[PDB]
């Protein structure tokens, strides 16, 4: 198991993937146009995860990037890194889905979905051991949404034994297009829950705030949101990219971390969050990633319980004293771990840093207080569904009341679910 | 793509063409004779101007319209004037005989005589097109061929063109420029035809941009041309996202899917600001604070009502020239401490934002002052349905006695259709209180 496959859906979707590309290319030492100049080994040696290998020593991401409209795609080839990308696997359509899960899913979406197949199935095959897929997508949309919990659908019908990781977007009313998010979100969840192995949530509502309370962004664009999305994907993907000891895949992630198969909801953390000179000591990192204004997901882990916990230290540092903080968190807070899965945290190091850091911490925790998160957009769903406000956008493209109402019934028995752990 | 094709109907809509093409080739450096010096791709291309003009292969820019009058003297006007070389000859439609304020000759008896050809002329354009987003019909409430030649366009259309988006700008009657006595019946004619058919429907009353006039713009009795270039500066705040590039710029069909909750609710209110005379201008640079805070001044509203004494299902500011986001929030953030708004219960209380940077432009030996910044919010509240309530009043007072009904006759309609119309306007000031109240 080496090979994944990234695809990345919509605005959001391909806005974070080109970061993630752009910031995992210069951790594995390739430049904009392809070629390796780089000069440590390690940062070849399972560069097979995620890029393929092309006439000249070239090395081409294996990713996929879909839209059901040109404009962002047309903005990845213009950007720094965008001649690296197979032209092949540019798969757009032309007239959008207005932020409209129902166009995404149903109709527009459905149009297009074929084409995207036949890339990922170029891409499978040219492929050692395919371990599974990554998405990258917002849940707000109607593209990246709707036309990606559609992909999903159809890859693990023909993949049906494959990995399947999210990085889904959480709206947030501080980060908003439209009033019909909440609705798009809602659609989306329903489907994550039944069609992932993985998704880490990241919430716009959390981004905003770590921008504004902790980095002192007055004003924050999605650009300065992205910063915190590729630090944190480039993060929970070292383990995978690089060696040495741990033989981590997306297989062993998802047995290790879901102990119950629809509890796959994953708040990640970063230390230090940046936009520096001193670096920290490895106390600080452990405090740092552990804290609430750390985290991805806006959900005080206080409120909830940590079912498993996956923690992932970059630099060179005491690996003594990387256990000797880990265990002391754990000790010094172990009401906030739940006594019925022993040594639920488990703790990795990594030699090279990520670019500007001399030495950071990733944080991945299935904690219970992610409910908070489902609980938040059920809320604002229903402010609006009470009265079936905005529906017409939606039943204009087939789709029923019904069906909006098995998805609500879906996310809060999620919760219950969640709930329900949180007090044994 | 993503071509939007205008269609002017009667005078109303055809002299408002005038304004706001007049104003979209200032806005681009188009010239008369339909040249634009910094298009260097000659022929064709895919740039945001495009939307709303098609070119020829001899660097010819071509407005994506159709102007119909059931009579020759308003668009002969076009054929001769300053603009005339713009235009296909094709494009400028006319009969030889009005409606004369009646709906039913305009919607019946004149207009179905030319009803074949124009829909023959709008499917020439559609045709040039290869990705077309959907229709701007421009019209008068009032009139005979702007109410009822409008009413079976818009029925035809959606016939020929299924539920591809279809946009109003619609002329509401005013006293002060009123041309017949009948208008209130026209209006209640063609709003109760047309509202199955409109996915949007901007309002605009004559009084409103009358006041507008007289207060703001010092101007002791406005003409029709007075009015039109005010208004063509808010359709041109509203179309600037569908004819402009820009990396904070909103598309117009996004607002659509915040200001639309269900399909008959579907008229916002628009509100302008600055409108301002050079004289007072001078020397007085108006902040993005000051212009927002103009939004929510009544006075400077498209339509009289009054949105305090009601409530907002949405709210979106439309910026255009030296504008960034940070000053917008400060001034959004002081609003929301210091003035009336009162969303209801099941909308989020956001207000959705839109910059271009182009900045507006004016037309030459005109009233507005040239500014750096300029706004237009479109919001969507229950306030608007006032300006249905008034004209329904008028409608009630003439229909009770059957005043002027047997012209109507006359021409083939039957009593029923009146009530029938009234009925829907009854049910749609039903629905405008219902959505205000409260959820349980
Ligand atoms: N704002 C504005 N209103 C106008 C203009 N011309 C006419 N009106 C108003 O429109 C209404 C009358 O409708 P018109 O558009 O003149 O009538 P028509 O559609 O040509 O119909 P007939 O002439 O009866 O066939 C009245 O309320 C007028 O004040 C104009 O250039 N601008
Ligand atoms: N963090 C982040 N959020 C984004 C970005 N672009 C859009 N969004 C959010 O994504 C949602 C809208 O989805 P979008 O991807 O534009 O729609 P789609 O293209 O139709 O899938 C909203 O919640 C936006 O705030 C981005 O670059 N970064
Ligand atoms: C109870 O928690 C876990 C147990 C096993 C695994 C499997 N592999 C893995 C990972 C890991 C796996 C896949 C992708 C990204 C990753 O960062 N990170 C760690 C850190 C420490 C460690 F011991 C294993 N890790 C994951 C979590
Ligand atoms: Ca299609
Ligand atoms: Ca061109
Ligand atoms: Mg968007
Ligand atoms: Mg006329």
């Amino acid at each position: 198991m080496r090979e994944i496959v990234h695809i990345q859906a919509g605005q959001c979707g391909n806005q974070i993937g080109a970061k993630f590309w752009e910031v995992i290319s210069d951790e594995h030492g390739i430049d904009p146009t392809g070629s390796y100049h780089g000069d440590s080994d390690l940062q070849l040696e399972r560069i097979n995860v995620y890029y393929n290998e092309a006439t000249g020593n070239k090395y081409v991401p294996r990713a996929i990037l879909v839209d059901l409209e040109p404009g962002t795609m047309d903005s990845v080839r213009s950007g720094p890194f965008g001649q690296i990308f197979r032209p092949d696997n540019f798969v757009f359509g032309q007239s959008g889905a207005g932020n409209n899960w129902a166009k995404g899913h149903y109709t527009e979406g459905a149009e297009l979905v074929d084409s995207v197949l036949d890339v990922v199935r170029k891409e499978s095959e040219s492929c050692d051991c395919l371990q599974g897929f990554q998405l990258t997508h917002s849940l707000g949309g109607g593209t990246g949404s709707g036309m990606g919990t559609l992909l999903i659908s159809k890859i693990r019908e023909e993949y049906p034994d494959r990995i399947m990781n999210t990085f889904s977007v959480v709206p947030s009313p501080k980060v908003s297009d439209t009033v019909v998010e909440p609705y798009n979100a809602t659609l989306s969840v329903h489907q994550l829950v039944e069609n992932t192995d993985e998704t880490y949530c990241i919430d716009n509502e959390a981004l905003y705030d770590i921008c504004f309370r902790t980095l002192k962004l007055t004003t924050p664009t999605y650009g300065d949101l992205n910063h915190l999305v590729s630090a944190t994907m480039s993060g929970v993907t070292t383990c995978l990219r690089f060696p040495g000891q741990l033989n981590a895949d997306l297989r062993k992630l998802a047995v290790n971390m879901v102990p119950f198969p629809r509890l796959h909801f994953f708040m990640p953390g970063f230390a230090p969050l940046t936009s520096q000179y001193r670096a920290l000591t490895v106390p600080e990192l452990t405090q740092q990633m552990f804290d609430s204004k750390n985290m991805m997901a806006a959900c005080d882990p206080r409120h909830g319980r940590y079912l498993t916990v996956a923690a992932v230290f970059r630099g060179r540092m005491s690996m003594k004293e990387v256990d000797e903080q880990m265990l002391n968190v754990q000790n010094k807070n172990s009401s906030y771990f739940v006594e019925w899965i022993p040594n639920n945290v488990k703790t990795a190091v990594c030699d090279i840093p990520p670019r500007g850091l001399k030495m950071s911490a990733t944080f991945i925790g299935n904690s219970t207080a992610i409910q908070e998160l489902f609980k938040r957009i059920s809320e604002q769903f229903t402010a609006m569904f009470r009265r079936k406000a905005f529906l017409h956008w939606y039943t204009g493209e087939g789709m029923d009341e019904m069906e909006f109402t098995e998805a609500e019934s879906n996310m809060n028995d999620l919760v219950s679910e969640y709930q329900q752990y949180q007090d044994a | 793509m993503r071509e939007c094709i205008s269609i002017h109907v009667g005078q109303a809509g055809v002299q408002i063409g005038n304004a706001c093409w007049e104003l979209y080739c200032l806005e681009h450096g188009i010239q008369p004779d339909g040249q634009m010096p910094s298009d260097k791709t000659i022929g064709g291309g895919d740039d945001s101007f495009n939307t709303f003009f098609s070119e020829t292969g001899a660097g010819k820019h071509v407005p994506r319209a159709v102007f119909v009058d059931l009579e020759p003297t308003v668009i002969d006007e076009v054929r001769t004037g300053t603009y005339r070389q713009l235009f296909h000859p094709e494009q400028l439609i006319t009969g030889k005989e009005d409606a004369a304020n009646n709906y039913a000759r305009g919607h019946y008896t004149i207009g179905k005589e030319i009803i074949d050809l124009v829909l023959d002329r709008i499917r020439k354009l559609a045709d040039q097109c290869t990705g077309l987003q959907g229709f701007l019909v421009f019209h008068s409430f009032g009139g005979g061929t702007g109410s009822g030649f409008t009413s079976l366009l818009m029925e035809r259309l959606s016939v020929d063109y299924g539920k591809k988006s279809k946009l109003e700008f619609s002329i509401y009657p005013a006293p002060q420029v009123s041309t017949a006595v009948v208008e209130p019946y026209n209006s209640i004619l063609t709003t109760h035809t047309t509202l199955e058919h409109s996915d949007c429907a901007f309002m605009v009353d004559n009084e409103a941009i009358y006041d507008i006039c007289r207060r703001n713009l010092d101007i002791e009795r406005p003409t029709y041309t007075n009015l039109n270039r005010l208004i063509s500066q808010i359709v041109s705040s509203i179309t600037a996202s569908l004819r402009f590039d820009g990396a904070l710029n909103v598309d117009l069909t996004e607002f659509q899917t915040n200001l639309v909750p269900y399909p008959r609710i579907h008229f916002p209110l628009a509100t302008y600001a600055p409108v301002i005379s050079a004289e007072k201008a001078y020397h007085e640079q108006l902040s993005v604070a000051e212009i927002t805070n103009a939004c929510f001044e009544p006075a400077n509203q498209m339509v009289k009502c009054d949105p305090r004494h009601g409530k907002y299902m949405a709210c979106c500011l439309l910026y255009r020239g030296d504008v960034v986001p940070k000053d917008v929030n400060a001034a959004i953030a002081t609003i929301k401490t210091k003035r009336s708004i009162q969303f209801v219960d099941w909308c989020p209380t956001g207000f959705k934002v839109g910059i271009n940077y182009q900045p507006p432009t004016v037309v030459p030996g005109g009233d507005l002052a040239k500014v750096q910044r300029a706004v237009c919010m479109l919001s969507n509240t229950t306030a608007i349905a006032e300006a249905w309530a008034r004209l329904d009043h008028k409608f009630d007072l003439m229909y009770a006695k059957r005043a002027f009904v047997h012209w109507y006759v006359g021409e083939g309609m039957e009593e029923g259709e009146f009530s029938e119309a009234r009925e829907d306007m009854a049910a749609l000031e039903k629905d405008y209180e219902e959505v205000g109240v409260d959820s349980v």
